């Protein structure tokens, strides 16, 4: 907006306004990935840390 | 049952319990009983011989 300047009375005369304005816009996005595996040499005689035998 | 590693701290192994060996003992002669007992109270004993003709 902006502000109205004063004009003649007997001299019609005007003043309009301009349009408005519009846009678009796009976003990615970030992918992640993680693995893991298990096998029997982890287990097998393998002590429990915090108790003997 | 279930002991430490020949040469880790955290892994286990099993133990197959014992084996034992004990010396022999003959004992034959004190078997048969041939011996009578005869205590006495002193550090010696004496005894007399006779025979005739």
């Amino acid at each position: 907006v902006s502000l109205l300047d004063a004009v003649d009375r007997d001299s019609r005369k005007a003043e309009t306004s301009a349009p408005e304005r519009v846009r678009q816009i796009s976003f990615p996005m970030m992918y992640f990935k993680e693995v893991e595996s298990i096998t029997p040499d982890e287990i097998q005689g393998v002590r429990q840390p915090g108790t003997a035998n | 049952m279930l002991t430490n590693s020949e040469k880790s701290r955290f892994f286990l192994a099993d133990l197959t319990g014992e084996v034992q060996s004990i010396p022999n003992t003959y004992g034959y002669i004190s078997n048969l009983g041939l011996f009578r007992s005869a205590p006495i109270t002193q550090t010696t004993f004496l005894m007399d011989l006779t025979d005739w003709d």
